[PDB]
């Protein structure tokens, strides 16, 4: 084992997603890079996890496998480490955090959608929010060249430029969805400042996809409202 | 001779001051700042007489220094907060004195906020000696001693110090290793001491660029921050064992 | 009715500040303008907020009084969810209050009108030995470095000079504010001294992000009024009643 990402903070948010129901979780460890994953009891929250070899400054194993562990110590250690690397590698895993400003070393030790938009997490921030002070449940849908968020009773509209970077809908949708599940999933893309995609479509999950600066992928899909 | 205002101090930096006292309050509720010659001193042992914090600034660090008579300021320590909070940024803090039971405290701006305060008499302590010969002396990053407290005591109360030849380490029993600008050695140690108490102190690692760290094998923890104008502030902590 | 208010940031404070002293209220809508009064629970406070028809940019009326009841944490509820830059529309009818939202993007919430009984106003019209008129900035900043200093804000007046002070057993802050030291831009009247409750002064801060200068009066025994002065001929009015002598 020796796995070597570039950002301690990206892997940071990467371990937050994922662990929003439970501090326990399963990585998975390919030829193909990191893979990770946790489903909602219910099964209307999936979060996903994607980290392709590639984006990693240095990647080995001597055979594929999964690790279980539990996160929480390392979560609040990390939540005062705060720019370095982390390393990863009998009884479980050892992990590496160098900050290069004061020099500690610091390692702990554990046991098909229709529609198609471009945004950030801000906006997203600003509807999940917006949603919640109204109601249980937004319904999202196509309205000409922009997308109508309801809830409660609150109506947004998001189209290109207002503020929209990028807007495709190739056929009408509307699908609805728990609203404390998109404030779920809104949550998890707190630390990407990267653009955020939000797909959809007519009663359909919608996809929520942002890449982390340095590389990777956390992904939120959520169950449509029947 | 003698003015009508007999003492008077000018101090044109409240963080530093903000700092100092934010530590002291956690320890005390009275502590006294005695104006000196030469230099304002402040020594307060903790409620539990588990920590020692000792404060010297020397008059140099001042806008305005006039002390004749040495002059003992008694405080209570959450007040002073308060009043030193009053201050916007690089806003000064006077401190004057026209007769023994009376502080005066204003902090200068446009119009100033004058505080008229009762001075206090607090009961003197026996105090315990501060430079005792330690096994190891470790400088470090104040903000990398900072973040390795935290980051260890988020997990623990036993904050482990470990200091061999060429580290220093801060662990849970979660390590932290230096980053080590300069160590003295005489003896490998390992002693463990209260997270809590450390806690209390964090503001002073604002104080410096770098902390002197002493301890050993059942001595207690000493942290040393020199400041840039000649000023000194000293913390030592028993073992928790 | 419906008015457009393009800083809907600062409109935002001015009803934070009406939420601290008020459960709920009236809009009073008419040709010149949009007026919020109401008495505290505790009765020691009269606010009267008046927003001039040209205050907002773009207003009309469809009757000739509208009154349009509100519950002030429902509104602060909606409010809270305002962003840097954005404009506010408030649109009205029979049943429902609008408040909708634009900037980044336009966001609309609805809110059902409540019927709320009218205040039946204190004695206003008063006769203050004393007067000044100051930054409001520099009141709010005196307010706020006072305000966790004691429960109680004395106020007083000597050859125009006016002093802000709270008193302990142990310890008095005092501040002193004249049109000598550039504090006042304004300052006349009788030499007077009264007490006030902090924490309902405090309140009154937040008016810094609608108003940039105020006018303070007051006398012995007399209420304390604060007019906050806003865009295009608008006010604030707070009266805090004084406290025993």
């Amino acid at each position: 084992f020796k796995i070597v990402y570039p950002n301690a903070k990206d892997f940071f948010s990467f371990i937050n997603s994922i662990t929003n129901v439970t501090d326990s979780i399963i990585l998975n460890f390919t030829e193909d890079g990191i893979f990770s994953r946790h489903l909602t009891e219910d099964k209307v929250l999936m979060a996903i996890m994607r980290i392709p070899k590639d984006v990693l400054s240095e990647y080995s194993i001597d055979s594929p496998t999964s690790v279980k562990l539990d996160v929480s110590s390392v979560k609040k250690i990390l939540s005062k480490a705060s720019k370095a690397t982390i390393e990863l590698t009998d009884s479980g895993l050892k992990i590496i955090i160098r900050d290069e400003k004061s020099g500690a070393k610091s390692t702990i030790y554990i046991k098909n959608l229709a529609v198609n938009f471009t945004t950030d997490e801000s906006v997203l921030n600003v509807i999940a929010a917006d949603v919640t002070l109204v109601g249980e449940e937004m319904r999202i849908s196509t309205e000409e060249d922009k997308i109508k968020i309801e809830a409660g009773r609150y109506v947004a509209f998001l189209m290109k430029d207002k503020p929209l970077k990028e807007l495709s809908i190739d056929t009408s949708a509307s699908s609805s969805y728990s609203a404390e599940m998109f404030k779920d999933a809104v949550k998890g893309l707190r630390g990407f400042s990267a653009p955020t995609m939000v797909s959809f479509g007519e009663n359909l999950p919608m996809k929520i996809d942002v890449e982390a600066v340095s590389g990777g992928h956390m992904i939120f899909w959520i169950a449509p409202r029947l | 001779n003698i003015r009508l205002i007999n003492m008077k101090v000018v101090y044109d930096d409240v963080r530093v001051l903000k700092d100092i006292i934010q530590a002291l309050a956690r320890l005390v509720d009275e502590a006294v700042l005695k104006f000196k010659q030469d230099s304002v001193e402040l020594v307060a042992l903790d409620r539990a007489h588990i920590s020692l914090i000792s404060v010297n600034l020397p008059r140099e660090m001042f806008k305005e220094y006039d002390v004749n008579d040495e002059f003992k300021f008694g405080f209570n320590t959450q007040y002073l907060m308060k009043i030193l909070k009053v201050a916007k940024r690089k806003e000064a803090i006077e401190i004057a004195s026209e007769s023994p039971d009376s502080v005066i405290i204003n902090i200068i701006g446009s119009t100033n906020r004058e505080f008229n305060v009762r001075n206090l008499e607090v009961s003197e302590q026996e105090i315990p000696e501060i430079n005792l010969q330690f096994d190891i002396s470790a400088t470090i990053s104040s903000d990398g001693f900072k973040s390795a407290i935290s980051e260890v005591s988020t997990v623990t109360d036993n904050v482990v110090v470990e200091g061999h030849e060429d580290r220093i380490l801060i662990k849970a029993e979660v390590e932290v290793e230096f980053g080590l600008q300069d160590l003295e050695f005489s003896k490998e140690s390992k002693n463990s001491y209260s997270a809590e108490y450390l806690d209390d102190v964090l503001s002073l690692t604002k104080l410096s660029d770098y902390v002197k760290i002493s301890f050993g094998n059942q001595k207690p923890l000493q942290l040393f921050f020199n400041m840039e104008g000649g000023g000194k502030v000293t913390y030592l902590l028993a073992p928790k064992v | 009715m419906k008015a457009k208010v393009i800083d809907a940031v600062s409109f935002s404070y001015i009803l934070r500040t009406v939420g601290d002293f008020l459960s709920e209220a009236n809009f009073i809508v008419t040709k010149e303008g949009i007026r919020v009064s109401g008495i505290d629970p505790s009765r020691v406070v009269f606010l009267d907020i008046f927003l001039p028809s040209s205050y907002f940019e773009g207003f009309e009326v469809s009757q000739e009084k509208e009154i349009i009841g509100f519950k002030l944490e429902d509104v602060n509820d909606i409010l809270k969810r305002v962003l840097k830059d954005d404009t506010l529309i408030l649109s009205s009818n029979e049943s429902k209050l609008t408040l909708t939202f634009d900037g980044e993007f336009t966001r609309s919430f609805e809110l059902p009108l409540i019927q709320v009984e009218s205040t039946q106003p204190p004695s206003v019209n008063l006769e203050f030995p004393f007067k000044a008129q100051l930054l409001t900035i520099t009141f709010a900043d005196i307010i706020d470095e006072l305000s966790d200093l004691g429960e109680v804000l004395n106020i007083h007046s000597k050859e125009n000079k006016l002093y802000f002070e709270v008193i302990g057993d142990l310890s008095t802050a005092k501040v002193e504010l004249s049109t000598d030291n550039g504090t006042l831009l304004e300052a006349s009247g009788a030499d007077v001294s009264s007490s006030y409750g902090m924490e309902y002064v405090a309140n009154t801060t937040k008016m810094r992000r609608a108003s940039d200068s105020m006018e303070l009066y007051f006398g012995s025994q007399i209420p304390l009024k604060l007019r906050f002065k806003l865009p295009q001929e608008g006010y604030g009015d707070f009266y805090i009643a004084p406290r025993a002598d």
